[PDB]
């Protein structure tokens, strides 16, 4: 189970989600991998997953996208989103 | 005022 | 406060129930002794003064080179032999603050009154010592007063133009409008006021090269002209003043008037552009019968008939325009437009009202052109031909544009000296010299018309002063009889001097042969009616002076027919403003606004009683606002019949008199033959 | 709601979390089928259409007469042989609303896209059928887009001029100011934007012929020009847009800048005059060192040295001006002035920042004149000479006023066709034809410079669209490498075509021998530096195309030395904000403002996705506001080194950034060699 | 938001 964060350095909401993902890694990092991808440097992956807004959070399970969340989310909402797929 | 003209102001 | 100003304030300090009018002479004495004699540059001799003034670029050298120094010294002695003394402090204050030449730092005074007059006379004479002395006698007696531009700038290097007015015809083209802006600025930098005829400009919603509803009307051109006059503000010392005239049958007449409304937005309002409205007799007829009128789009008429709207007699062609489907117009209410004019004049004093048919009924040069518009002072009425200014590197068709060569007769000093003939002839010669020496290179039509028409303006001032100082009420029929006789004499001698100049130079004005002077139609009322005074009291005023008779007018008509006439126009009565103080005279032929003028200068309050005011003639100096405007119209129309151009006729209105009263005054002026109405001054 | 607009409204209705970009093709199909075909008048044959359009004053009969009807028919057939289909609804909507010929009542469509293109091609070829078909293939493939005036008005009778912009040099005189107003109104009547250089106008409070402190400065001229452009506003089709450019060392620079302040009063505020500021390297040096700077009075410099302030080298003459007691000046803080510039750009987007030394360090025609100002879009950087307009009946000294004939390459379509050389050469020929057929009788200097300089503007567009559709980020070094290579090839082929035209016609532009093209200084960096792509991904884009090497540039330099150059200026990148929609291209070389533009035309919103925007290239179409402005400056400086004129560089700023960030971007642009900065857009 | 030029902004 992987939480992929599509972000950019200029994106205000993406700066707000960064500390939330660090807390989530401390609490769940034994069962959840967190991956960050910068859409300004990695346009091909953002295009492949059809990302048109940031932050976009993809929950992947064994390489397949099982859930998609757009915009800022608090920690508890990200935990609920990931715990469905653990 | 804004008194309008009548027909008798045109003959003297 | 200064001693002279303090003494002047004792005029209103009443002792024994009477104003201390004798304190004013003490005010002049104190003013001179304490300020002028101390702050006038004095030279060891006239030679040193002349060398200092020419060398320091204060005077032109060309006009002084026509005289030997002996002649100039004799002229200056003649000016100072009179020992002229200003009789009121305000006269000396005006001269030594506005017209006296000062040093480049303005700390000192270079010119006395006898010095400015001598220099102006030397300029006028053009190398003639006897003529210069005659001009010196004429001006130091204060019989004749050259206009403010002429008096100020005659013989000075740091100057503008001696011409007071510029009347420009604006053709219906972008090139012509751009040239109108250029010429307006180039003539405003010269100092003279500029008036523009905008009746040829096509209205708002007209076509520019077959694309419809493209024009923004004459209001955009007024915006351009207003900002052009604001830009050419003459240092800001005197703000750039310009006039715009529009025929009342022009479609934009409502928007033309809407720019003077106080409630008008800044997107339409013009500030430095005075407005005048030209009213043909047809509009007055339409208003009289209370029938719907039509304002026409000028370019549709030009396309249909090949002629401009203002070049066609509206009294004849109004019906043709109305029943023409190819002529565009909208129905209006002529009485509503008259009421709008009256309320606009009540609120702001605008527009100037020009009765076109009153002007053209007695216009001598209708063959050259009909008078389509007036000047900024609403007193010049001359034939003008539009100039077709073409694209660059294409030859332009240059028309005729009017210019003011103004000068005023002081009626009081003219009739005290019993020299109506001599004063009128010398003034005509001086105005002819001013017109001839004027060469304006950036205004082609103005220069061409100055060379061709040779038109001058010889006005009169101090009419009310003379009448009140002679125990005649301004509204009294004796005053009108005196004005009739005096201005008939002035017209007689102006025509005589014009014919004499034409004989001596061998040339008349251009297209003179078609004028009523050549055909003799001008002299009809002069050879058929006797203008000698009908009152014994008035006839005694002209005693010692040969009043021209019917036979004398017949001889003058024969002389004009044989020899021609040098000036297309000779007489026009300007408002005669700030220079009226220097001459100790009432302004123009208008009645006095107030018996004692309350003026603010710096931190001081200055009082100027009208000249000759005292206890015996206090009620003869009736205030203009207290007068019956109908009798003032009668007075001006009596004067107007002897003036070939117009008269700057200002309406003096009380606060209680409504717009119907103003409209009644306007319609009575139209009925009595008044050509132009200048201002609506409400108290 | 119309069906096509509703289908276009479905773009943002996201299904499956993805935009429905396929609805735009449906939107354009609905638009055509339901509005365009129904409202297009059809003729039985092309002969009937051409006869109807010529007879009804829609087309000029002159340009169609050089071709036999079979030639015109085959040109139209090869225009329709492409079967061009608009890719987006906004392209067709913009074309058929702004450029397609409509009847006099604007109710039916007379011109298809393939008819506008055919008519423009027939105008360009001027009697050559093969060249007309070449132009048809060029435009129907959308490789080259003629400027909006050229595309809209080529071959039409109800037309203005084909020139998109004019640059006027205003001399320091009333005659020159009035003529500048006249020419501005004349050229705004023609539809082209007018830029005026006010740096030669003497400062406020200067002397007018020994009359000191009489000038109103350049701000009065700005008010005059603003009202002139309001008056000559193309009747309301599009508001008259004018530009005023002033050197930053002019005394009126603060008054010049205060015209765009919101707090400025209406008596000093202009509304239709875009303002631009010319910044020499000396000002940046003074601001960097924090020394107190001096703005100078231009008339004092003219009197002392005999040359206008903007005609001399500021970097050399600044210390001489400061040490000259006869040169009047006032002390300013250059850093405070830079902060004022930044805050003005943040609050209003003005002024246009022009780095004079960045223009003149690589300017090829410095011998003719330095580039003292830019156009209304801050991209036309050409040598100009001021015209000394004298009095009437006096011959004027006509100088050079810049006329810019614009044309845009669609980088996406040029690169996809592998036709840089042919497109650039055909566009150069078309611009040469536009310059030749353009005469302006009311602007002597514009006409003289059009005949002598033969300067053209060949811009480019869809840079960001091409990069994003090729998976290249606009800020990436690969994008800058592609811009370097592509614009080096464009410059190479433009120079080659200019030299070929000079050889064929046997004539070069006036004063070519003194230019760096003749001396070879222009080609030094091209014969020394190789501009082939450094990235294999970028080099693969130019596959099948011969990239000019160092040897090819040496051969071109020798060819130019032997045969000369027909055009003084060839390349200038205009914003092209209107024709970009029709060509389905991003505006200019600027990055896209919005991925999906939201536009309201009527009571319905019409979304325009960026050309080629999709899911796979969503993040390559990065919005300009989110991009690092330093990277955009780097991109434009990479492009600018291959453009002889300027580039309309718009700064896209966020509201979070301060005036210091704007100043940092300005100084980085100055340091990187940016010639002009157009706008400061804030989100 | 007026922020004064603090030097080091003229050097890159
Ligand atoms: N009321 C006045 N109006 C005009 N100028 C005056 C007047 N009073 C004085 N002056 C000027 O001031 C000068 C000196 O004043 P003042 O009256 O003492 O002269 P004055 O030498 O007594 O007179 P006069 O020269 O007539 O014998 C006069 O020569 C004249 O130039
Ligand atoms: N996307 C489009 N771009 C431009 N013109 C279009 C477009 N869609 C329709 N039209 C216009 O409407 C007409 C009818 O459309 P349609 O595509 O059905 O025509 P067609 O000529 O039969 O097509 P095809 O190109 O498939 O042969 C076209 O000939 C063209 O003039
Ligand atoms: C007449 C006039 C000029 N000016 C300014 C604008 C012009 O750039 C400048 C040049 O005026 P000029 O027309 O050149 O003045 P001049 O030729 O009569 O005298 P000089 O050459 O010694 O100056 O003066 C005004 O600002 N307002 C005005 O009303
Ligand atoms: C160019 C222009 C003209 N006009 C008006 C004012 C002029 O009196 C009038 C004539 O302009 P013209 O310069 O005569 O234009 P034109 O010759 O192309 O038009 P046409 O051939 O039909 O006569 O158009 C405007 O109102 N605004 C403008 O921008
Ligand atoms: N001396 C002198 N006379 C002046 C001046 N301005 C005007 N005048 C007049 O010019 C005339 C010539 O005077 P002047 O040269 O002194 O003659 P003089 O008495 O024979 O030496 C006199 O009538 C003066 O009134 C001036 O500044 N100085
Ligand atoms: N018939 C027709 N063709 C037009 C019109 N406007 C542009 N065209 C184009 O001009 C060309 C003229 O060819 P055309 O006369 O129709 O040849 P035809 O098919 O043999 O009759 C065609 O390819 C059309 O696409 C029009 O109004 N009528
Ligand atoms: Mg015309
Ligand atoms: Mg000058």
């Amino acid at each position: 189970v992987v939480l992929a964060d599509f972000w950019a350095p200029w994106c205000g909401p993406c700066k707000m989600i960064a500390p939330v993902l660090e807390e989530l890694d401390q609490e769940m990092g034994d069962k959840l991998k967190i991956v960050k991808i910068d859409v300004d440097e990695n346009q091909e992956t953002a295009g492949k997953y059809g990302v048109m807004s940031i932050p976009t959070l993809l929950v992947l399970k064994d390489g397949e996208v099982v859930e998609t969340s757009v915009g800022f989310k608090p920690k508890e909402a990200l935990q609920e989103l990931v715990n469905k797929h653990l | 005022t804004v008194e309008p003209l009548k027909d008798d102001d045109f003959y003297f | 406060v200064p001693k002279w100003i303090q003494l002047n304030n004792e005029i209103m300090i009443q002792k024994d129930g009477k104003f201390q009018f004798d304190k004013d002479k003490e005010a002049v004495h104190s003013y001179f002794v304490d300020y002028i004699n101390q702050n006038t540059v004095f030279f060891h001799n006239l030679k040193e003064k002349l060398d200092y003034l020419v060398e320091n670029q204060y005077y032109e050298e060309e006009f002084l080179s026509l005289y030997s120094f002996e002649d100039i010294k004799e002229v200056f002695k003649t000016a100072y032999a009179k020992k002229f003394r200003f009789p009121s402090f305000m006269s000396a204050f005006k001269f030594y603050n506005d017209y006296a030449l000062k040093t480049n730092d303005k700390k000192k005074i270079l010119e006395r009154y006898e010095d400015r007059i001598s220099i102006v006379a030397l300029f006028f004479a053009n190398g003639d010592t006897e003529k210069a002395k005659e001009y010196v006698n004429l001006m130091i007696n204060q019989e004749y007063q050259p206009s403010t531009p002429t008096f100020l700038n005659a013989g000075r290097k740091r100057r503008g133009e001696l011409v007071s007015c510029f009347l420009l015809e604006v053709n219906d083209s972008l090139n012509d409008i751009s040239r109108a802006i250029d010429i307006s600025m180039q003539l405003s930098k010269l100092g003279g006021g500029v008036s523009l005829n905008l009746s040829k400009l096509r209205a708002k919603g007209e076509a520019i090269k077959d694309v419809e509803n493209a024009t923004k009307g004459v209001v955009g051109v007024m915006k351009l002209l207003d900002n052009a006059f604001r830009y050419a503000d003459q240092m800001g010392q005197r703000q750039g003043s310009g006039a715009a005239y529009l025929n009342i049958f022009h479609r934009d007449i409502n928007d033309f008037l809407d720019t003077k409304k106080i409630s008008a937005d800044e997107d339409v309002r013009v500030k430095t552009l005075s407005i005048g409205v030209v009213i043909p007799d047809k509009f007055v007829e339409l208003a009289r019968e209370d029938k719907a009128a039509y304002v026409f789009y000028p370019h549709t008429i030009y396309k249909e008939y090949g002629q401009h709207m203002d070049e066609m007699d509206m009294n004849e062609m109004y019906d043709k325009f109305v029943d023409n489907p190819r002529v565009k117009k909208e129905k209006i209410n002529p009485r509503k437009l008259l009421e709008k004019l009256a309320m606009l004049r009540s609120e702001s004093g605008y527009p100037y009202i020009m009765f076109q048919d009153n002007v053209n009924k007695v216009h001598a040069n209708n063959h050259i052109s009909k008078v389509k518009f007036s000047n900024l002072c609403s007193e010049v009425l001359q034939a003008s031909q539009v100039s077709s200014y073409t694209d660059y590197d294409e030859e332009d068709e240059i028309g005729l544009d009017i210019s003011c060569n103004l000068g005023s007769l002081n009626i009081l000093n003219v009739m005290e000296h019993k020299s109506i003939e001599k004063t009128v002839k010398l003034a005509t010669d001086s105005l002819t010299h001013v017109s001839e020496t004027t060469d304006i290179r950036n205004a082609p039509a103005v220069r061409r018309a100055n060379k061709a028409m040779k038109s001058i303006g010889l006005g009169a001032m101090n009419l009310h002063g003379y009448l009140a100082q002679n125990g005649i009420a301004y509204e009294s029929p004796e005053a009108r009889d005196f004005a009739n006789t005096f201005f008939m004499m002035v017209n007689f001698y102006s025509i005589q001097r014009s014919a004499e100049i034409a004989k001596e130079k061998g040339e008349t004005f251009d297209q003179y042969e078609g004028s009523t002077y050549a055909t003799g139609e001008y002299f009809d009322k002069y050879v058929s009616t006797d203008f000698s005074p009908k009152y014994e009291k008035i006839a005694n005023l002209f005693e010692g002076m040969h009043i021209p008779t019917t036979e004398d007018w017949k001889k003058l008509k024969a002389f004009v027919a044989e020899h021609g006439m040098y000036h297309s126009y000779r007489l026009c009565i300007a408002p005669t403003g700030s220079i009226s103080y220097v001459q100790s005279s009432t302004a123009s032929v208008m009645p006095i606004m107030e018996r004692i003028e309350e003026r603010t200068y710096g931190n001081s309050k200055t009082y100027y009683p009208m000249p000759g005011l005292a206890s015996n003639n206090w009620f003869f100096y009736k205030e203009a606002y207290d007068m019956d405007m109908f009798k003032v119209v009668d007075m001006i129309a009596t004067i107007q019949q002897h003036i070939d151009q117009g008269i700057s006729f200002t309406l003096f209105l009380k606060d209680t008199m409504t717009t119907r009263d103003l409209n009644r005054i306007d319609l009575y002026a139209h009925h009595r033959g008044i050509k132009t109405i200048y201002y609506a001054r409400t108290k």
